[PDB]
RNA sequence: UGCCGACAGCGCUCUGGGGAAUUCAGGAGGGGAAAGCAGAUGUGCCCCGCGGCGAGACUGGCGCACCGCCGGACGAGCUG
């Protein structure tokens, strides 16, 4: 009911929050 | 912007709207004219004319001296257009006025005033010329 | 955040009682150090901006413990010259902005009555009950307390106000209109204690508008009979006991319920030479009930709980005893 | 269903007028399918819709994309008169007619579809 | 003077008393503007005095149907019957801040003490109640059970889908889920068919040479058991199966006589027998389906349903994806969804067209325009067989 | 004075139970 | 033209929500689709496969004067995801699901419908989509559904009724966050059939200056649709949120 | 179980699921803004979800089936994996002894045939590890553990298969004494995989307060 | 959009230019937060004063669509 956390603690950002997560592009030569 | 076709202005039709400037009110009241009559006679087309509030108030700023032009200009007939800004400064009114929408025809007497709406195109110039109404850049006359 | 700034209000207004504490040999000064201490950091707390209706009561038992620390100190000390009051008041204040921040508490605003009702400000009581009823018309508890309140102090007529106020609004769950059935028979009690109300018409009126109320149902007024079969020691007991029977014999017929009912009828105010012939005569009902067409493990359950009830009760003979038990063991 | 419904006092007749003016002037189109690509296509300055026709489901699913589009569209009760008035030798129960740049025709509709939206 | 507002919102309505009224003349003033803008400002002038909220979803469609024809219910005048002080409008009178004019013109025949002004004229409780509003979900948190938002979608589908009358007149959902259903799970039987088929002739390959029918070779697999404990007409099976005497239940016998395929092992023939149960009882299913479907299809399209079939045509409700899409789409695009078969195809998407806005636009529809349009269609293939 | 809730009159009597019970009380 | 099943990409745009898809001859308009993979009305969308789910949908500029307005390059449309919106004129509700597809599922589209059929239209795509909730009553009356619409920020208008002005002057009036941010689409001929549109603007203009706003943006898209001016301004102050 | 949400008050929910969740149900079948649709649906509905749950109970008992027949066939590999993963592996060999002609790398990326043959026909860096991966062991390793017990796990998984597909027994041999072997690498190899788990970390020198 | 790239021309910028940790000093914007001290007086009683509801009882004049107005001043009871 009442349990013992998870420790997890250990850039420009990556998803983007604003356009539904369009994700940074991967760089494929034939992109 | 839309209905200009190379610094002529298609939608310019009676009921022609037209502009009123301070010096213009002085100098017609001054030269003792009838303005609506005088304005249907140069024009021969139906007015509607329109004075903005930083006119009214440039005149109001005129002293008691010009209370003849006052009254006139507060004569109730004609719409009243209001501004919304700080400056209460007739021309720049005038100029960015004309400039969003391009569909009004200014009388004013000052030839600076006129260089600067002469330097947009499409807009015609209005000016009492001592005897009678004077209009400078409208076709259809 | 301006929160120290309004804990200086309420602690330097309640400053002089404790000036007075202080210039009593009532406490000491590390005492009193103590009771400053806790006061500020409690109206801190009140006055943060995420607080909670848990928290409000905390600090009124504070100061409502305090209240009677001291009386009883003042007690032991032998002085008459402290009162209550101002404790009470700036309690009362704690109430306020209590129900300022948190209306919506039922609890919050029970414990708000109780805390009038035990000090005796009963018009104070009667605005506080209005606000909350004002702020909650759905619950039944309270549209019961404020009108219980009222019945207890004599006050018939403003009682069935909130009532009637109450069973307008309440639509949803019969519990109010058991609740007013209960207080008017109450009433009618009354009367009869202190010996129109000669007729006493009223629970056969609020049966009729029960009838085409939204809760209508077989099982509500099987409770209504139950709530109209206590204290059957009246005089047109009988009378209503009659007509609820016939009304939802004429309505719901065969329902388990309305057999339920046909059973315990002639028990209205029954303990005794009378007591074991109504036994009998509700027993043949009971058979006839059982025998006859209805939903017979519906009216066995009903017969079974009615029965742990007459069990409940003492002093009865064994065979009679025994042979409910068979019949009971027989479902 | 067809609530907007023209009435007698001589506006059906205009109507019937401003058809065949765009009978003649070939800014009219004709029937329900052809009907259905103007104002899909959009161009239609106003629709007209019989209401005598066998069952009217035909000039009621007309309208949804006319209040799709939101065109001016009216429901005249001959659709054998539409046959007449846009010279056909058929009968018609649908008729869409569009506009153009220049065109006092064009006024006509100005007017028309101006008596409409008060209708409607 | 504003004594008193209500507000009539989705999860309730509620009234608040009103300490501090606003600055009328300086309604215009932009400090007064950003003060209607803050909480920490407008709530120093509206305090909370009583609430009601909706006890169900009929009685607030109720509420919302009453307001917007303009007359209270009566359970609104309970409420400010069991808020407002008693008088009749002599000597004194309690001012009231409501949006609806109707309401107010009502409220103040309801009650003579009061005087309600409506937000569409007094301009000062126009912009108070639009504080309100502004100022919403932070007024009722104390006690209102969830937030305005859910409640407010179920109270908007409620008061559209009553207004228009939608579900008695929509089923194209249940129709189009349907075919979807038919297409995948036939597609299902055939692989399952398929796979039980080899898998069981890896036993016998005498059934696969003998029997066609899949569905059949599945019954028969079921009541196989093994090769070897075989009998022709043994109970109530072969006789409805096929024909059972003379001419396939002795040849069966034989084919297992002469059978050559491998001795089949005890939990592996009950692997199969659980698959041959699931893939028959599937088949079942696809029956009740199409007898179930096409009974819906009468009772919502019965004219396209006869004039093309209901399967093919109800593949054609699904492809356009609905009735009402169905009916917009003109005849050419019907047919995006020789020469004589073109003319005949053109004209076939000309009558199912019509026939399709005849069936959707009919409220209740009817049946004999599509008796007609078919004996239409069916003539014309006279015609063109005239030739 | 809006403190209180008043004791309901024939003037104040909402519903049908109001009534019925209001005409009992008057001809009681 | 863009047949179907062509490889192209998909970048923001740079209002939030909408992206562009860009490919071979073609480039369009498109937003991200909340009900994935079911049409609106047979338009076309957009699939891409992540390392499924994820599709998106173009719009037809020339079906949404909304969609004509971004290709003419409006420079804010107010609408963030995030942001409660209000419609006028839900015309079947096309636009609408474009609009919702951008308000998103933590979004609201409040609509209005007066036509009862194409209500029918509307309330099925708010049954698919819920984060819109239709509204059909008549949009002159906002006392018709001011128990339904909540304090919006953005209110879309695209009505053809010539007391168009008024009409969103009332709606505003109940329904607009001080900071009101508004759109509303303009037919110069269904407003005034004689006069030229440029001046018809302009009494549009002025007539919501005198209803309390202030414009800041005007075009006429133009090549999407003759003579309608879309018109960007502001309630009751001057720049946009708060 | 449930019907309609007119049934849900009077559904019972608690034996196939808990509550907790099944009363949040409750309240929003009252809730919910769903249309109406006729009992003559719901029979479809509900005969389409008896086809649903027939089938899930197929594939169960399927499942049932096919590691007991695996235990019959292969007990080495399935006392190593997991019948399931053994299963996938046998299905891609098309035979046992299919299999067993492999060798052990072979087995280590038995799948990752289009990576694979991608990284090598253009020297990119190759793919660790196939259906082991989804294989119940590796997923108690770590990382580079995972590589690690990715080759070990391989190797012994071709010694069982060689092992269960060419070691004969005398036919009176319980399964156990049949699958020593695979029980064996299972003891071994889990032994391996908790010391490379615990294998320690670099040593730093320890900072106090100052840069002392 | 790969490095490096001479001269000449231009820009920026100079306790040279990068980079990482970390410390302090401000700025700009997004949400979340009943965020709510306009005048902060114990309770209960009665009496007085004032004021409200309020059953009921009158009364004046007006009333050429004639249909009813509007006003004075008594009032049980309740209450601030
Ligand atoms: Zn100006």
């Amino acid at each position: 009911e009442l349990s013992v956390r998870v420790p997890q603690l250990p850039g420009p950002p990556d998803t983007l929050s604003d356009w539904y997560n369009i994700p940074r592009t991967n760089l494929t030569p034939e992109l | 912007p839309s209905s200009m076709f190379f610094e002529h202005n298609e939608a310019l039709v009676p009921p022609y709207n037209v502009l009123v400037d301070t010096n213009f009110l002085s100098r017609t009241v001054g030269a003792k004219l009838p303005l609506l009559e005088s304005a249907m006679d140069c024009l021969y087309a139906s007015v509607n004319i329109i004075i903005t509030s930083c006119v009214m108030a440039e005149l109001e700023k005129l002293g008691p001296r010009y209370r003849v032009a006052l009254m006139i200009a507060r004569d109730e007939r004609w719409q009243r257009l209001t501004c919304d800004h700080k400056g209460t400064y007739a021309d720049d009114c005038i100029v960015d006025r004309v400039q969003k929408h391009r569909i009004y025809i200014v009388a004013t007497n000052d030839r600076d005033l006129k260089r600067r709406i002469r330097k947009i195109p499409g807009v015609p110039i209005m000016s009492v010329q001592k005897g009678k109404y004077a209009i400078e850049r409208l076709p259809g006359a | 955040a301006w929160v120290a700034d309004k804990a200086r209000f309420y602690l330097e207004r309640a400053a002089p009682e404790l000036r007075e504490w202080e210039e009593k040999e009532i406490f000491t000064k590390d005492e009193i150090r103590n009771l400053v201490a806790k006061r500020s950091d409690f109206e801190h707390l009140v006055l943060a901006p995420g607080t909670k209706p848990t928290d409000f009561l905390n600090y009124v038992n504070w100061e409502r413990s305090l209240d009677r620390l001291r009386a009883k100190r003042c007690a032991r000390l032998n002085i008459r010259s402290v009162t209550s009051h101002a404790s009470q008041a700036r309690t009362f204040g704690i109430f306020e902005r209590a129900v300022l921040k948190h209306p919506g508490s039922i609890e919050l605003w029970l414990a708000y009555l109780e805390f009038a009702a035990q000090v005796k400000a009963t018009k104070r009581w009667r605005r506080i009950m209005t606000r909350a009823l004002r702020l909650h018309p759905m619950n039944a508890s309270l549209w019961t307390l404020a009108g219980r309140r009222a019945a207890q102090n004599g006050d018939m007529q403003r009682a069935r106000a909130h009532f009637l106020r109450g069973c307008r609004f309440c639509t949803r769950e019969p519990t109010l209109w058991l609740e007013y059935a209960r207080c008017e028979m109450d009433w009618l009690a009354r009367m009869e204690a202190k010996k129109p109300a000669l007729s006493g018409a009223i629970p056969i009126a609020v049966f009729d508008v029960a009838r085409k109320q939204p809760f209508w149902g077989p099982a509500a007024a099987e409770k209504f009979f139950d709530v109209f079969a206590k204290f059957g020691h009246l005089s047109c007991h009988e009378r209503i006991i009659s007509h609820v029977v016939t009304t939802m014999q004429e309505l719901f017929p065969n329902h388990p319920c309305t057999w339920s009912v046909h059973i315990r009828q002639p028990l209205v105010g029954v303990d005794t030479p009378a007591f074991p012939k109504a036994l009998r005569e509700s027993l043949a009902r009971l058979k006839a009930a059982l025998q006859s067409t209805t939903d017979r493990k519906a009216l066995a359950t009903k017969m079974v709980a009615w029965m742990d009830g007459i069990l409940a009760i003492e002093k009865l003979d064994a065979a009679i005893r025994t042979v409910l038990e068979h019949t009971k063991r027989s479902l | 269903a067809a609530w907007p419904k023209a009435e007698d006092p001589a506006l059906v007749q205009e109507l019937l007028d401003c058809v065949q003016q765009a009978s003649h002037y070939r800014q009219l189109k004709k029937g329900a399918n052809e009907t259905t690509k103007s104002v899909n296509r959009g161009t239609s300055e106003l629709v007209i819709l019989a209401a005598d026709t066998q069952p009217l489901s035909i000039v009621l699913h007309i309208p949804l994309i006319c209040e799709e589009k939101n065109v001016p569209y009216v429901y005249v009760p001959s659709k054998v008169a539409l046959g007449r008035a846009c010279g056909v030798s058929r009968a018609v129960i649908a008729v869409s007619l569009t506009s153009n740049e220049a065109s006092d025709l064009n006024s006509k509709i100005r007017a028309l579809r101006d008596k409409v939206e008060r209708l409607a | 003077v504003v004594n008193f507002l209500l507000f009539e919102s989705a999860v309730g309505f509620s009234l608040f008393e009103v300490v501090h009224q606003a600055d009328t003349v300086g309604l215009e003033l932009p400090e007064v503007k950003d003060a209607m803008k803050t909480l920490d400002k407008f709530g120093k002038m509206v305090k909370l005095r009583s609430f009601n909220p909706w006890t169900s979803a009929a009685q607030g469609l109720e509420a919302i149907n009453l307001i917007s024809e303009g007359i209270m219910p009566e359970y609104l005048k309970s409420a400010l019957e069991m808020n407002l002080p008693q008088t009749s409008g002599k000597k004194s009178k309690v001012v009231l801040g409501v949006a609806d004019k109707k309401l107010a013109g009502e409220i103040t025949a309801a009650f003579p003490g009061v005087q309600c002004e409506a937000a569409d004229t007094s301009e000062v409780v126009a912009a108070l109640l639009r504080g309100i509003r502004t100022h919403a979900n932070k007024l009722h948190k104390s006690l209102q059970e969830g937030d305005i938002g859910r409640a407010q979608l179920g109270l908007g589908h409620a008061y559209s889908r009553a207004k228009v009358k939608f579900s008695v007149h929509k089923n194209d959902n249940h129709i189009i889920q349907g075919i979807a259903t038919l297409d995948a799970l036939d597609k299902s039987i055939n692989q399952g068919a398929m796979r039980v088929r080899e898998w069981y002739g890896w036993h016998f390959p005498e059934l696969i040479r003998i029997v066609s029918d899949n569905i059949t070779y599945a019954k028969v697999v079921l009541a196989i058991g093994n090769k070897s404990s075989l009998t022709d007409e043994s109970v109530d099976d072969l006789a409805n199966v096929l024909n059972q005497d003379q001419d396939k239940a002795l040849a069966i016998i034989q084919a297992a006589k002469v059978s050559m395929g491998q001795d089949i092992s005890e939990v592996d023939l009950q692997m199969v027998r659980d698959l041959a149960s699931n893939v028959t009882s599937m088949a079942d299913y696809r029956r009740i389906l199409a007898e179930s479907l096409d009974k819906k299809m009468s009772e919502v399209a019965p004219n396209l349903q006869v004039i093309l079939g209901t399967p093919v045509a109800a593949r054609l409700i699904a492809h356009a994806g609905s009735l009402t899409n169905l009916a917009k789409y003109p005849a050419s695009t019907l047919q995006i969804l020789p020469k004589v078969k073109g003319r005949i195809s053109r004209y076939l998407a000309n009558k199912c067209s019509i026939a399709s806005r005849i069936d959707n636009f009919s409220e209740k529809p009817t049946r004999h325009f599509g008796e007609v349009l078919r004996q239409q269609l069916e003539q014309r293939l006279e015609w063109y067989a005239k030739g | 004075d809006a403190s209180e809730l008043q004791p309901i009159t024939q003037k104040t009597s909402g519903t049908e139970l109001e009534q019925t019970i209001l005409a009992i009380m008057e001809e009681s | 033209g863009a047949k179907a099943g062509k490889k192209v990409i998909v970048e923001p745009h740079r209002h939030k929500g909408v992206f562009v898809a860009r490919g071979g001859k073609e480039d369009l308009l498109c937003t991200a689709n909340l009900v994935p993979g079911e049409s609106v009305y047979g338009e076309k969308r957009i699939s891409v496969e992540t390392p499924t789910k994820t599709e998106y949908r173009i719009w037809n500029p020339f079906r949404s004067k909304l969609a004509a307005g971004i290709l003419g390059g409006l420079e804010t449309i107010y609408m963030k995801p995030g942001s409660k919106v209000l419609y006028l004129g839900a015309a079947s509700g096309t636009s609408v699901s474009h609009v919702a597809d951008i308000v998103g599922p933590t979004g609201a589209v409040y609509a209005v419908e007066f036509s009862h059929r194409s209500g029918r239209d509307l309330i099925n795509m708010a049954t698919r989509r819920t984060n819109v909730i239709p509204i059909v009553e008549d949009a002159r009356k906002p006392m018709a559904y001011r128990m339904l619409v909540p304090m919006v920020d953005v209110i879309f208008a695209d009505v053809a009724q010539p007391d168009q002005a008024r009409i969103v002057g009332i709606n505003a009036r109940l329904f607009l966050k001080q900071g009101g941010g508004l759109l509303i689409s303009i037919k110069a001929s269904c407003i005034d059939s004689t006069a030229p549109p440029e001046q018809v603007f302009a009494s549009e203009v002025q007539k919501l200056r005198e209803d309390k706003f202030f414009p800041k943006e005007q075009l006429t898209l133009e090549p999407y649709e003759r003579d309608h001016a879309m018109v960007s301004c502001v309630y009751l102050q001057k720049e946009f949120e708060g | 179980a449930l019907g309609l949400r007119t049934n849900a008050p009077n559904a019972d929910l608690s034996e196939i699921l808990p509550p907790e969740i099944e009363a949040a149900v409750k309240a929003a079948a009252d809730i919910s803004m769903g249309t109406e649709i006729s009992t003559e649906d719901y029979e479809n509905i509900k005969l389409l979800a008896v086809q649903v749950v027939e089938r899930s109970e197929y594939r169960r008992q399927l499942a049932e089936y096919l590691q007991n027949r695996m235990k019959a066939i292969s007990p080495n590999m399935t006392e190593l994996i997991g019948a399931l993963v053994g299963a996938r592996l046998i299905a891609h060999s098309g035979s046992l002894v299919n299999l067993a002609k492999n060798p052990g790398s072979t087995i280590q990326i038995l799948g990752a045939e289009k990576a694979l043959f991608r990284a090598l026909k253009t020297k990119h860096a190759t793919p660790k590890y196939g259906i082991i991966y989804h294989a119940s062991l590796v997923g108690q390793a770590s990382g580079p553990n995972k590589g690690k017990i990715a080759r070990q796990l391989a190797a012994k998984i071709a010694l069982s298969v060689r092992t269960d597909a060419f070691e004969d027994f005398p036919e009176n041999a319980d399964d156990e004494t049949r699958a020593a072997v695979g029980i064996q690498a299972r003891a071994k190899l889990e032994n391996n995989l908790r010391l490379l788990e615990g294998k320690p970390l670099n040593k730093g020198v320890a900072l106090g307060p100052n840069g002392i």
